[PDB]
RNA sequence: CACGGACCAAGGAGUCUAACGUCUAUGCGAGUGUUUGGGUGUAAAACCCAUACGCGUAAUGAAAGUGAACGUAGGUUGGGGCCUCGCAAGAGGUGCACAAUCGACCGAUCCUGAGGAUGGAUUUGAGUAAGAGCAUAGCUGUUGGGACCCGAAAG
RNA sequence: AAGCUCGUAUCAGUUUUAUGA
């Protein structure tokens, strides 16, 4: 037949996934929080 | 402050390098305190008695708790009744042992408490009579 | 005996005692009693995957541990509203000590041989699992066999079972549910007992969080 | 129930045989104990060594007093022979006496616990069955059937050192045997004149359970000492206190270790001894850290090497970038001029 | 286990260590990939251990699996790798399927 | 100021032991210590062990004695930790060692005098709270040994 | 030097206001 994955390396990708997609998630939510917040200093600023 | 043990027995660097992990990436403040206390020395390290786990489990809602004791858990002859509990420690004396064992309940390493509470769930550490 | 033929240090002689063990099995009128006999052939079976290490001969010998449960008591006597006749009555005592074996062995397993038990262990809960029997649904199989699970495996209620198992089989169960082939089963009440185990408190974080969002998260 | 362990024959061939693990083998292998404990045992075969109670004595000087222009030394005597007006009785002077002249009576033996030399020697013993211990302590031990290494009983019967030795290179003790005789030098030191002229390697150990010409048979053969099970030296298990010797093991004497150390099932047959427990469950960490027990209750990790945050300070007032990263403001005021203002 | 084999080695003597003045060590056991010796880089101390060695011209690539920790006599498990460069290196690859990069 | 230094080689000064501790390590643990010995041995090594003995395990006194549970071996207060709630911040519960407070048991107090019964007066304690030692080794201190080395008037 | 509580509101060769001879 064919060779699989490890069930110890096949977790390893899956918990991997978890916290990579979690990773871009907080990512992408934090740099419209900081364009937001250059916004924010702008103002002040002026 | 104390960084790495004066022990040289090798078995006891293991337990000090298996905590020393658990103590940062669990962040739960019950592996810095097994991990301050496997650097202690000998007499620093008394032996915590079979009957200071049995006042110790006479505690109210202690029923279901896995007491542990990082020194040594040592045998006594005058106590006649004790409770089914897991207990957790370095050395257990063959009487010890045998008492814990006969009582129903398991006598298990601390590398074992690790497993079963990694962050350290329902848990008791005690200390042997210093002064 | 047969913990020294599947113990053994010799290739041959453990596939010859394998395949002993099949006509061994195919002979159903020794094996009526005696637990601690189950107990002490799936401790040689357990050591009889650790002498193999190359991932093909041990990926046949896993699929031949889990064939096992098929060989042993097959489903053609398919029984009717019969209780435990000689198919399933036995049955469970072949189970249960397997579980007892991994229950003893959680410690004593490295980190280069774990993966061979993960996908033991896959195999095994695949084909008991497989044969609740030939179909899905055996009532007092189910939860007497639930019973001959829920009170040793997932008990999280005893400290006593090393708590890698019970995650590892909420990994497993559900692709190796469907690897059985949107059907309705006796799963819920399998379902039950982990929410058992989110009923039960004095426990340990991991087994009330990690089953509390892999096993409850998934949208099958 | 252990592994369990195939007894060769003296043709080098894997007889159907198997015997049980004697848990011996399961001891804590312990090298802080074999150590502390070697430095003590390897200190008890030694004899005293002092100099002369009259040497140094032996002389009649006399201090020649104050003011006469000469160092306050007592000088010797006499007269017209040379030794006449010079120094005796001093460690600095020629033919005087050494300071803190050796006695008879230094602590020469060391004093042992009994259960921590017990302890010591079932470490020796259960690094014996490690192959990589082996290995590591010397012991060309790659062309060996297995390890723990056992032979069976007829080994024990041989009678001729040829013989024996036949038995030995059918096993694959061959290579071992080759570097004992390949490794006889001279003494670096002044070991050559105070009869420890010829140094060598240690060849394998060859256990018995009773002798019937086996003692005979290979004390010729450089290298290989041969011990009952009964005895077992500390010395010879753990030579230079490293750990796992190659040791050759016989049926008889193989089976007879469990009656002589103890396990679960059997005795012990010494008198009130136990085999020591381990303060761990399993002697590798990494099964316990890279668990699915304790990887999910468990933080996520790093990079293993942080990235270097603010490496070296760029400074605003100049570098037109970094004065746009702090107060986005700065752009306004450039196009503004703002300092330019007019009132 | 492997673990108590490392630290009797790490100190304790791994017998055939070379201490370079540079503070360096190197594991001349001749089957270790790095020259140099660490952890789980010498074959002793680790349990899965892959190397390419030369006997002749024919380059094979040796493999040692913890299912032979009972028989040193057959422990390193090999193969040989081709000739041609490209091939050889898929050839690897293949082998090293499933284990540590 | 003065004492030492013509130059060069070699020699040359905190050692060893006993007594008593300190801390650390190791073994075992209410015990612990094989090595005066005997058995055995490939021989001053190693390996086994009988009966004893050493030190510790239960205290309060002066001649005579007695003897530690009103008890989750305590009531409270804190008190590392752990558990419930909360995103947190917090709050509540249980609380180790330990500390503070209120006491008790035991022995000893000031009397009451049925040889000292009995009840009161109060405190006391290397007291009990419910054992931590023994042995080996290392580091080192104290004192005696010629005692870091050399140098004095002597009987 | 080590052990024990804490990591604080624990203090300071300082200034200030307040209250006396």
């Amino acid at each position: 037949e064919k060779i699989l994955t490890p069930e110890s390396q096949l977790k390893k990708s899956k918990a991997q996934q978890k916290t990579a997609e979690q990773v871009a998630a907080e990512r992408a939510a934090r740099k419209a929080a900081n364009k937001e917040k250059r916004a924010i200093i702008l103002e002040r600023n002026a | 402050h104390r960084t790495a043990p004066k022990s040289d027995n090798v078995y006891l660097k293991l337990l000090v390098k298996l905590y020393t992990f658990l103590a940062r990436r669990t962040d739960a403040p019950f592996n810095k305190v097994v991990l301050k206390a496997l650097f202690l020395s000998k007499i620093n390290r008394p032996p915590v008695s079979v009957s200071r786990i049995a006042r110790a489990l006479k505690q109210e809602g202690a029923a279901n708790k896995t007491v542990v004791v990082v020194g040594t858990v040592t045998d006594d002859a005058r106590i006649f009744e004790f409770p089914k509990t897991t207990v957790a420690a370095l050395r257990f004396t063959a009487g010890a042992r045998a008492k814990i064992v006969k009582a129903g309940g398991e006598c298990i390493t601390l590398d074992q408490l690790a497993v079963r509470a990694p962050k350290g769930q329902n848990t008791l550490i005690l200390r042997g009579p210093r002064n | 005996n047969f913990v020294k033929q599947l113990s053994s240090n010799n290739r041959k002689t453990r596939v010859n005692a394998l395949e002993a063990l099949k006509k061994y099995l195919t002979a159903k009128q020794f094996k009526e009693n005696k637990q601690i006999e189950f107990n002490k052939l799936w401790k040689g079976l357990y050591y009889a995957m650790w002498f193999s290490d190359r991932p093909r001969p041990q990926q046949r010998l896993a699929n031949e541990l889990g064939e096992l449960h098929g060989l042993y008591f097959d489903p053609k006597d398919n029984s009717t509203a019969d209780e435990l006749t000689t198919n399933d009555k036995a049955f469970i005592k072949f189970s249960r000590g397997f579980w007892k074996v991994m229950c003893f062995e959680w410690f004593n397993i490295d980190r280069y041989r774990l993966d061979k038990y993960l996908l033991l262990i896959r195999r095994v809960l695949f084909s008991q699992l497989k044969y609740l029997q030939s179909r899905n649904w055996d009532k007092k199989l189910v939860d007497e066999y639930i019973k001959k699970v829920l009170r040793w495996l997932p008990l999280s209620g005893s400290p006593k079972v090393y708590t890698g198992i019970p995650i590892h089989i909420v990994d497993i169960l559900l692709d190796e549910w469907e690897r059985l082939l949107a059907k309705k089963t006796p799963l819920a009440d399998v379902i039950a007992i982990f929410q058992d185990i989110v009923a039960d408190y004095n426990n340990s974080k991991v087994l009330r969080e990690k089953i509390k969002e892999d096993l409850f998260s998934d949208t099958r | 129930s252990r592994p369990q362990v195939t007894v060769h024959s003296l043709t080098g061939e894997a007889t159907a045989n198997a015997l049980p693990l004697p848990a011996v083998f399961s001891a804590p292998i312990r090298p802080d104990i074999v150590h502390t404990v070697f430095t003590s045992v390897n200190k008890n075969k030694r004899q005293a060594y002092a100099v002369s109670e009259k040497a140094g004595h032996q002389t009649s000087a006399e201090s020649w007093g104050t003011g006469r222009a000469v160092a306050r030394i007592p000088r010797v005597g006499g007269g017209g022979t040379g030794r006449s007006g010079q120094g005796a009785f001093g460690n600095m002077c020629r033919g005087g006496r050494m300071f803190a002249p050796t006695k008879t009576w230094r602590k020469w033996n060391v004093k042992v616990n009994h259960n921590e030399k017990r302890y010591a020697t079932a470490s020796a013993i259960a690094a014996t069955a490690v192959a990589s211990l082996v290995l590591a302590r010397g012991h060309r031990v790659e062309k060996i059937p297995e390890i723990p290494l056992v032979v069976s009983t007829d080994l024990e019967s041989i009678q001729k050192t040829k013989e024996a030795v036949a038995a030995l290179k059918a096993v694959g003790a061959h290579s071992d045997l080759l570097k004992v005789l390949k490794s006889k030098k001279l003494r670096a030191g002044k070991g050559k004149y105070r009869n420890r002229r010829w140094t060598q390697r240690r060849g394998p150990l060859v256990v018995y359970a009773e002798d019937n010409g086996i003692v005979k048979a290979l004390r010729n053969v450089p290298g290989v000492e041969t011990a009952n099970v009964a005895s077992l030296n500390l010395l010879q298990l753990a030579p230079g206190a490293h750990l796992g010797r190659f040791v050759i093991w016989t049926e008889a004497a193989f089976t007879k270790l469990d009656q002589v150390w103890g396990s679960e099932t059997v005795a012990s047959s010494k008198v009130g001894y136990t085999l020591p427990s381990h303060i761990i469950s399993t002697s590798d960490v990494t099964r316990i850290i890279n668990s699915s027990e304790i990887q999910s209750a468990i933080r996520p990790a790093g990079q293993a090497t942080q990235k270097r945050t603010h490496v070296l300070k760029k400074n605003p007032l100049k570098n037109k970038q970094v004065l746009l990263r702090l107060n986005p403001y700065a752009k306004v005021f450039a196009a503004e001029k703002l300092g330019s203002k007019k009132a | 286990s492997d673990e108590i084999v490392w630290q009797v080695i790490n100190q304790s003597f791994c017998s055939h260590r070379i201490k370079a003045p540079n503070g360096q060590n190197f594991c001349r056991n001749e089957y270790n990939v790095t020259g140099l010796c660490t952890r789980q880089s010498c074959p002793l101390a680790n349990s899965k251990y892959a190397t390419v060695k030369c006997d002749n011209g024919k380059l094979y690539l040796y493999m040692k699996t913890p299912e032979r920790a009972h028989t040193p006599a057959k422990l390193w498990e090999r193969i040989k790798l081709s000739k041609n460069y490209t091939k050889a290196l898929q050839q690897i690859d293949e082998h090293l399927l499933h284990w540590s990069k």
